[PDB]
């Protein structure tokens, strides 16, 4: 899975209940576009996402559950490279 | 996958320089 938009952080492969999970998207010279954010995994997880001015969006999502979370990423309807993440929530 | 219920929490951005 190779390259656009990227995705790094903690959060995209681990993470600990009750606590926020960050990672950061880099749209440093992507085109302009459509960017999705979504979460699927044992509970609802609230998104909150900060634009750091930079080209850079920091976001969190908040697991109330322990399991596994899918963070999926796309830009313009393309799967930004190594989404779908899997992030390993411990309690 | 599929054993327990499963959720979705959303967010788009439009991106524009």
């Amino acid at each position: 899975m190779v390259n656009h938009v990227t995705a790094y952080g903690p959060g995209l492969t681990h993470g600990v209940v009750n606590k926020p999970a960050t990672f950061t998207v880099n749209t440093k010279d992507a085109g302009e576009g459509g960017l999705s954010l979504a979460i699927e995994g044992p509970s609802k997880a609230e998104i909150s996402c900060t634009d750091n001015q930079d080209g850079t969006c920091s976001v969190s999502y908040l697991p109330v559950l322990p399991g596994d979370y899918s963070i999926l990423v796309k830009y313009n309807e393309q799967h930004v490279p190594g989404s779908p993440f899997t992030a390993r929530v411990t309690g | 996958r599929g054993s327990l219920p499963t959720f979705r929490s959303s967010l788009f951005l439009w991106v524009r320089p």
